[PDB]
């Protein structure tokens, strides 16, 4: 009797995950393997904990201003902020900071064309790229 | 951070005490009469106070404020409180119903301070004995007449107390109803039309008693055998807890059994299209003193369930759906936050801490001939007691 878990949201797009330091978080419409887009989401000291059922990642604050799948769970960088935006069902995954204040998940290209991926930036209340969706 | 909540949950200092049967407590005198005058002090308190009848009321559904908080949210999810449909349905209200004690409990303290008989001591240890009713909804001596509330709860516009130069009065009866000041401006519907709390109502909107009567009554004997099914044939946390993803698919849960004992109250199932009072509808229920009765049960039966499945408890759920203080999507477990609940120490309140109730500071009237007793003489013994009282 196990657990459904999560699908993280964008729009009409999901976050995906795969094996294998650490892997892009990829939001589209397109799951390439079982439970990849799966999560489960925890309580964990002030925070939350977010956990790929699928790759057996998680999501994790990286080098140089990205969001990634690591094997191995590291508290200093897999523990995150979930605030509600303000309007529908859509909130703000946060990077946990004193004070208030972290940056954000906001999903956008690497460049041009694909593939759309996790980045941490300024909050901006007014932007789409920002507000996330759960549904179980 | 910075403190977060103005009311720690915290239950009641002192000696363990029993929360009594709704039938036993209205016969003493002194339990009574501080109950009734605890309760005109809370309902008369200033709907912003967050220590009036309305905001201890205020956090299970509607109004959706935060409660008690000493800094507000920068966007505030407009929801219930109240965990329904989930693992944590039991300890959420385990929780709500001590925040209530514990204030009702407060208010009854100072009440005591005010006779001036030569009885008054014994009114003061009377205050801090004091504890919230049960009703027994699932008790049927086999007596087809057989209520298990009495009149002072369900019928009497007036109730017989003791006022405090020994004298005997009346008052309005403060349990029968809430009376609104003003009603909620984010009510709709009937609910923005009734000045007071409704229980079954009519087609024309006013309350039928002797029809709500008839029907627990009449419902009673399916009760007892449901009770008895819902305390022995579940043996997981899953299914005992919540009545299900589907509502309904656990038929045989706590919530479930719950469920139709609100409608018993707040909805005639023969109307159509249905008319609930407030008992009958989720955002309004609490706002009904029964309410409290009625929970004060749900909190018993889970505390002789867990003691005859003892040390199951919490397991890991899915939170389908947001209510202000839960993420949807997230897992729920027994260290989950219970929100709007916090501990003097400024955490929130988890499953975790409340498992023994008697950190609360009471205990129920079924457990006196087991105290110290072993994990498994209790669970014997309760076992046998439930085959008596529900078989
Ligand atoms: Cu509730
Ligand atoms: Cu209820
Ligand atoms: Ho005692
Ligand atoms: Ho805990
Ligand atoms: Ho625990």
């Amino acid at each position: 009797l196990d657990l459904p878990g999560t699908r993280i949201l964008n729009g009409a797009n999901w976050a995906n995950n795969s094996a294998t330091s650490g892997t892009l978080i990829i939001f589209d419409q397109s799951t390439p393997g079982q439970d990849a887009d799966r999560w489960l989401i925890h309580n964990y000291l002030d925070g939350y904990k977010i956990f790929n059922m699928g790759s057996n990642n998680w999501a994790s604050v990286s080098r140089g201003n990205t969001v990634l799948g690591v094997s191995e769970f590291d508290g200093q960088t897999c523990k995150w902020s979930i605030e509600y935006s303000g309007n529908g069902e859509e909130f703000w995954i946060r990077v946990p900071r004193e004070g208030g204040g972290g940056a954000v998940w906001t999903i956008k290209p690497a460049s041009s064309q694909g593939p759309t991926t996790v980045f941490l930036d300024l909050l901006k209340e007014t932007d789409p790229n920002q507000r996330i969706k759960f549904a179980v | 951070s910075d403190k977060k909540s103005l009311m720690p949950l915290v239950g009641i200092p002192g000696e363990i005490k029993n929360r009594l049967n709704i039938l036993d407590f209205v016969k003493n005198d002194k339990f009574f009469t501080l109950y009734v005058r605890a309760l005109q002090v809370l309902q008369a308190r200033d709907q912003s106070d967050y220590s009036s009848f309305f905001q201890l009321g205020g956090i299970h559904g509607l109004p959706y404020t935060e409660w008690a908080k000493a800094q507000p949210q920068l966007h505030l999810y407009k929801a219930n409180y109240c965990t329904h449909g989930t693992v944590l349905f039991p300890t959420w209200h385990r929780a709500y119903e001590s925040t209530w004690e514990q204030t009702l409990w407060e208010a009854a303290g100072t009440v005591a301070q005010r006779f001036t008989t030569s009885d008054q001591a014994e009114w003061i240890q009377a205050a801090k004995d004091l504890r919230q009713p049960f009703w027994d909804w699932g008790y049927w001596p086999n007596d087809p007449d057989f209520i298990g509330l009495p009149d002072q709860v369900i019928r009497d516009k007036q109730v017989e107390i003791t006022d405090y130069n020994g004298t005997k009065i009346e008052v309005e009866n403060p349990i029968l109803h809430y009376k609104f000041h003003p009603i909620e401006p984010t009510f709709e519907g009937d609910f923005a039309q009734w000045q007071t709390t409704m229980r079954y109502p009519d087609v024309q909107k006013q309350e039928n008693i002797e029809g709500m009567i008839a029907g627990i009554k009449a419902a009673a004997p399916g009760f007892r055998e449901w009770t008895f099914n819902m305390l022995t044939k579940n043996y997981t946390w899953e299914l005992f807890s919540n009545h299900g993803a589907v509502v309904g698919a656990h038929a045989n849960s706590l919530e479930m059994v719950h469920n139709t004992v609100h409608f018993l109250i707040g909805r005639d199932p023969t109307l159509d299209p249905l008319v609930p009072g407030h008992m009958g509808s989720v955002p309004h229920a609490a706002f009904d003193p029964i309410f409290w009765m009625h929970h004060c049960n749900v909190d018993r039966l889970l505390a002789l369930w867990q003691t005859m499945n003892y040390d199951v408890y919490v397991s890991e759920g899915m939170n389908r759906e947001a209510t202000m203080g839960l993420i949807p999507g997230q897992v729920l477990t027994e260290d989950s936050p219970l929100e709007p609940f916090y501990t003097k120490n400024q955490d929130p309140w988890q499953s975790d801490d409340l498992e023994d109730w008697e950190t609360l500071g009471f205990s129920y009237p079924d457990f006196d001939p087991v105290k110290g007793k072993s994990k498994e003489e209790k669970s014997v013994y309760i076992n046998d007691w439930v085959h008596k009282h529900y078989g």
